[PDB]
């Protein structure tokens, strides 16, 4: 509890010359430098969060903005293709916030999955195909969710599943026909051979009509988001039954006896990263 | 090309192998009372929102 | 149009200076999905868009002085998400549910039309920000005893209170 | 068809009587049409100083209407054409009372005939002319008491949107009348029959008020350039029966033309 | 500065006189082009 | 975005040297609120726009090698109405609801292009006018450019003044 | 105990029918032909006996086939390089049992590090050196290895890292020019700025010796092991430090319900990846 | 081609960094004396044959 | 010459027929870095290159009619590590040869120590197999006890015994 | 005759090409769906009920639409506006289904009109008034129908009449000042020069009275169904007395041999129409 | 404007004409009497409810 | 009240699960003016509430637990017209009812008149069907026999019978 108060009330307070104050000052800065950067991103600017972003330390924070695109996404699921466009462009210059984002990404959609959280289970499905639409994560992951939910298929799975693969089939066609053609095949038993609601038929019959369409209202990355070439990203495979450890305490403050050294090396890359 | 779907696919079958055994192995798919826990138990668990 | 429900707060800025940073600071520590920014004059609301432009923000302005046209016009382009904030004066509830936010960047100067900014239309439950500073806080407690509702402090723990 | 005018520059040539008139009229024409389509904030002197290089006398009636059509067609400007006659009525003070007493027979023209966006040019224009002191104040509270006097949502609208132009001017020069105006719209915002919508534009006007209209100053700064002892405030009232002088637009032959025109250049050439 | 105002008061009464007194003489018609304004009300 | 309700003019102009003669009478002609004059080179674009200042326009140029930064820094001051004439070359409908004209000082080589310089989308659509200067080597493709669009572009005639 | 019997003499006892006896003969049937396929392995018979091993249900027995080819490798380090061609090949048709020898080995090395066994630390490397060749690792592996032994040098940690560094520098080379640069200034600085052996000056100096001859001695991959083309290879990409379960219960028989449907999808996939 | 060597590079730098910290926390590097184990303290040990 | 150090030991194959049986199975159980096998005849060496090469064994074979140039070219062929097996009779340099297969019991004695002995006090300790048939076991027993060594059956756990 | 059978237990009986069974299926199924979208209509959701509507094959069953809105009008005859305003969207797309509504619902008030139908006739001149304030038919329908009632009047006929001419006055005072002025100098013609009772007569008293008021009490359109622009609405132009061909034909239905290709057809004019 | 209402006022006279006419032609409107048919004879018929 | 003149249906449910799917086909063949639909609980009645929404559908939802002054404010909004449908329990004025549809059988029996039946000999005409499932039925006739009244499976010709 406590009042909130002004940031300019607070710089009259008090003032650091540096190291361990120093330390959990910018850790301070750093989160919500990262947080408002991530509130701003959009399509018209993209470029300019890129490089505004690029100039903090990424790197010692990666779980910092791991956890402040996964809040904004899970709230925010509108723009979970700019996120992943965000993402796709951090991960070609530092692949492991890539890859620590995707797999705490993978254990909270499964995490959802088991507890019947809805709106998770939608939020992370619509992260997993965005990413897969960037390259940055393995298609297989698609492949393995669609099959989970359509082995013992109930009305919410296949809700859920039909909704996910809205998102990716296009990507899936071009890159896994067969395996599109098997999820699209076990779609069309299920709407036949079972007995279902008229709603859930009528979301297959509508899938099938997007498919016969050819996600023309689903593309890949929209127009002024294709921005990492397909040679220069770096797609991680990350199966979805692989244990992973999310690194939690990555999210927490450590002083580094070498900070001032790693922080300027840091600055040496930066002027490296364009 | 073909070469990425092979290898996929796979991955995918293997992933079935371990999914169709791991629902053998739980007490009775059909009818399970278990807790509501906070980590995991997905492999074999349905969706009922 | 009632109060019901949407979550009301107000920080003492105390003076205009702290005003805008303060703003930046809540971007800074709360989740936004999209807001709304309402400010009393139009001078205020362009001075506003083009310092959260300056600061890489996608914003949207929107003032009485427009035709009745291109008032859609521009609010069909921040629905679209295309701007994420959407900064504007006293015009009409609003055409947006996804808006986290509501912030009054100024304290209406009559009371009567602040149920037209923040509340809503047949109570969804939001939050609303109230920018006060040490000269508007009768219009404050004033706001707080006509509509018969309560404002409280905004507290550091507001993070962890949606 | 119309053909480009180059490839009309070689059918006729003229030597300068009775035929010429009627070229140095359209020419004339052209040119205001063309100057006041020009005509901004950041040209208006050069624009101001190149009209006064035609004889605006003589087309008088003309350069009137040009003004006329581009503001009911361009409100979007019409301050600055507000200034700009604020500039010409300072130097010949004839066209400006002409352009005055054509705007109120045209308002009252658009009122009686319920031709809102008319009404609405025409109440922005008389706004910013008095703003300019190019017209008495009278002017706009007869149109204030004649818009709140039987009053309906859309005479309200357009009293109040009349209001937010000329309201800060009203303050300064007749604190009593614009007070009395916002009197009478509190007691038709209370015990009047109204459409909310037009309550909530009622209560941003007081709001307005409350801010003193600092989001419609009296001249953009950039147009202020005509000092009060140099201006000539016409006093025309609202009710008074005006000839718009139409005659003035059409052609006439005078047999004193090039005598006109030279006495033209030499009341110019002291005037500046 | 007052003085303005009183002479621009009593001319603005003079028009209130001729408004109120121009309602009374005033009994459906037609849509003339010139005007019938001094009475006419506003219905856009 | 369609050219339906966008009412379509040509010129004939018959050579280049007269098209800034012809541009200009249409200011002595028309009513104009505010224009976007559209011409295919950047050179041409930078011409014209220091002409009309010389001719007391109050105008900004754009041209699509600026960074996508500044060129809402010149457009904020276009729609602002600071500058009454915009003259740049293809970018992109437009946002701007002042514009009563848009001039194609030149035609476009491909013509694709077209549609965006002049269409507009239904519901942001404002009935306007559009006059294309057409010289005597553009008639090839101007009336190649009518049927693939399916509209139609008629020769402005001397009574336009009465037609808007 | 108890004396060995040939096979032979075995076939006159018994004799049994897909139930739990025949699931188990088989698999030890399996477990022998892979050990006799693995001895059998050279280059000139390669595509052969990969084409014979896959007619083995090598899914099933991948934690076999795993630790088979881990041994022979550990024994036979002179046929490195061939071993590694053959993971190349079948890593190419089925990843997860490349990496799996991966992980077990990345998990032998470091194993072998801790306990100062140095055979073992030489055969690792050496492994993990072709596999770098063979596109089946990503190269960080091997930077991340040098780095380690380079880090507080002793004597034998820069004899395993010039003899690792030998085997995979002109891959390196190719790949990744900065890090093998670094590692060579690392190199220079040690003969330099360091009191030491009169052997490790000999070995840094032939090993600048060799990346003046262009590491001329030892080629990526042989003429004959250059099988599989870039763009069919998965290339695992595992880090050295994260942490790796071995899967070892992949090497002890379980029955499973579905074994002979299982069997038959297997040798339709094999009837599909010729 | 130069993209991968980023990439590559980046994850190298993790590395040191969780390495050379490694070597904080172990009781000194100097002079430690442990048991021997089977599985590995690895990131801190140093080689002698 | 000498024999200590060298792991022996003898299988009873009990007949020629199940000989080859018994080797593939050893390959199926033991592993193998390089092998040379030995064969009296070059009847017998050549039918059984024939028969591993059919079961894609890398093979080199050698016998004693050949020159003795040629003879050393195919064993530099051999020890390059081409060849993974080396059948061959007795004729007059191999470090990596993880084992000796007797195919057969020598007919006379007193080669068997120039097969699979060991030249001095360290050249390698190895493992060397016998295929000893119901007939072969006397030239065993002769073998046995005139270099006075012994030869241990082996035993199904010899795969733990290196 | 026969008992009604729930359609999930109907899904559990049969199952189904490019057959003629498949048509009349579809048929079935889209007359139910545009009864029942006709069923749901009202103010808050006529734009997402139009969209709808759209996706269904409006042109091959358009005489299912029309007979459906005039059996829904007919009965309901309180939502008349939100119906009319639903043809003005349609109209504006598909200008003969308006057609056909307004052939079929002319001839059905000339119908009552001649059998005495009270009832029906209010309920045909309310949607007749209506469809001419939604600009979808000509003016000239409701003064030729004033007039035929006005002609030989009687206490019905009066009476019948304000009542439409309260519901079309405005648009009629809009569009036709004179013709409309002639409709209330018979109107008082009548009141005086006519043999009537007391209780017409003082209603056309208070006609005179709500025409001097403007017929404000009768807009032309409430606020949110105002939705097709003058310029692109398509006023059909129908009189009451030409002959009309109700085209009931295309209530029943008919096997089309191009069937698929039109359903295409339709589904292309439909990625059109928005 | 006034040319619809021109073209719309023809159009009504038209129809009077064609009305007076047919009731005219009808047999005696003050006394006929007809069966109850099911399509029309309407032009001619008055309303009694 | 008493349920003279009534026409009152009922259709063979089966079970919930199929209870929705069939309301939808109702509105699929039969020409409704406006329906008020009981359910017997309060969570019911806002789950079909909510899942109607979904389909679109005009709905004004009720339950007893409100107080008797703002739901006069929700059928105040149901009888204008802008809500087509009225789900509600059990708590007691619209001609406009086309169709009475009892979603669920009432628990207690004598309730079912407080829903179906008119008050009067001048009383509004309807149409009421039940929604029964295979263990509700013992209700259903133990109802019909009380009130005496009769109960027909509804008929597919029930199209032409309104």
């Amino acid at each position: 509890g406590g009042a909130y108060i002004p940031p300019a009330k607070l710089r009259m307070m008090q003032e650091q010359k540096n190291s361990l104050a120093y330390q959990r000052m910018s850790w301070e800065a750093l989160k919500k430098s990262i947080n408002g950067l991530i509130n701003k991103v959009n399509i018209s600017n993209i470029s300019i969060i890129i490089q505004e972003l690029l100039q903090e330390n990424i790197v010692r924070g990666r779980g910092l903005l791991s956890r402040s695109v996964l809040q904004a996404q899970s709230a925010s699921p509108i723009f979970t293709h700019v996120y992943a466009a965000l993402v796709a462009i951090i991960n070609s210059k530092f692949p492991q916030i890539g890859e620590l984002i995707l797999k705490r990404l993978i254990l909270n959609f499964r995490k959802g999955y088991r507890r019947n959280d809805k709106q998770l289970c939608l939020t992370a499905s619509k992260f997993v195909a965005h990413l897969i639409n960037q390259n940055v994560a393995h298609e297989v992951l698609c492949l393995e969710m669609l099959t989970l939910l359509l082995e013992r298929p109930t009305d919410d799975s296949v809700e859920v599943a039909i909704g996910f693969l809205k998102e990716c089939g296009l990507k899936l066609t071009q890159v896994s026909p067969r395996g599109i053609n098997a999820i699209f095949e076990r779609l069309r038993n299920i709407l036949h051979e079972s007995e279902i609601d008229k709603r859930v038929q009528y979301m297959i019959e509508v899938m099938f009509a997007v498919r016969k369409d050819g996600f023309k209202d689903h593309p890949i990355i929209l127009e002024g988001l294709d921005l990492v070439e397909e040679d220069d990203q770096f797609t991680h495979m990350l199966p979805l039954e692989d244990d992973y450890n999310p690194e939690d305490v990555l999210n927490v403050f450590k002083m580094d006896p070498n900070f001032m050294e790693n922080e300027e090396k840091y600055k040496a890359i930066k002027k490296e990263i364009l | 090309g073909t070469s990425r779907e092979d290898q996929t696919l796979a991955l995918l079958n293997q992933f079935k192998s371990k999914l169709t055994q791991a629902i053998a192995e739980t007490p009775e798919n059909d009818i399970p009372e278990t807790e509501v826990e906070d980590d995991e138990g997905w492999m074999s668990h349905v969706l009922q929102f | 149009l009632t109060l019901e429900g949407i979550k009301q707060f107000f920080v003492a800025v105390e003076r205009e200076e702290w005003k805008f940073d303060t703003l930046c600071d809540l971007y800074d520590t709360l989740t936004i999905t999209q807001a709304v920014i309402f400010c009393n004059t139009k001078r205020k609301v362009d001075w506003l868009t083009e310092k959260m432009r300056e600061a890489n923000f996608t914003v949207s302005s929107m003032h009485g002085d427009m035709p009745q046209k291109e008032r859609e016009s521009i609010m069909k382009e921040f629905r679209s998400g295309a701007s994420r904030v959407l900064i504007s004066t006293d015009v009409w509830g609003l055409d947006v549910p996804q808006v986290s936010l509501i912030i009054n960047y100024d304290l209406p100067n009559n009371r009567e039309l602040y149920i037209h900014r923040i509340g809503r239309s047949g109570r969804r439950k939001g939050v609303a920000i109230n920018f006060v500073k040490n000269d508007d806080i009768r219009i404050l407690r004033d706001i707080e005893q006509y509509y018969s509702t309560q404002i409280d402090e905004m507290p550091m723990n507001v993070a962890d209170l949606i």
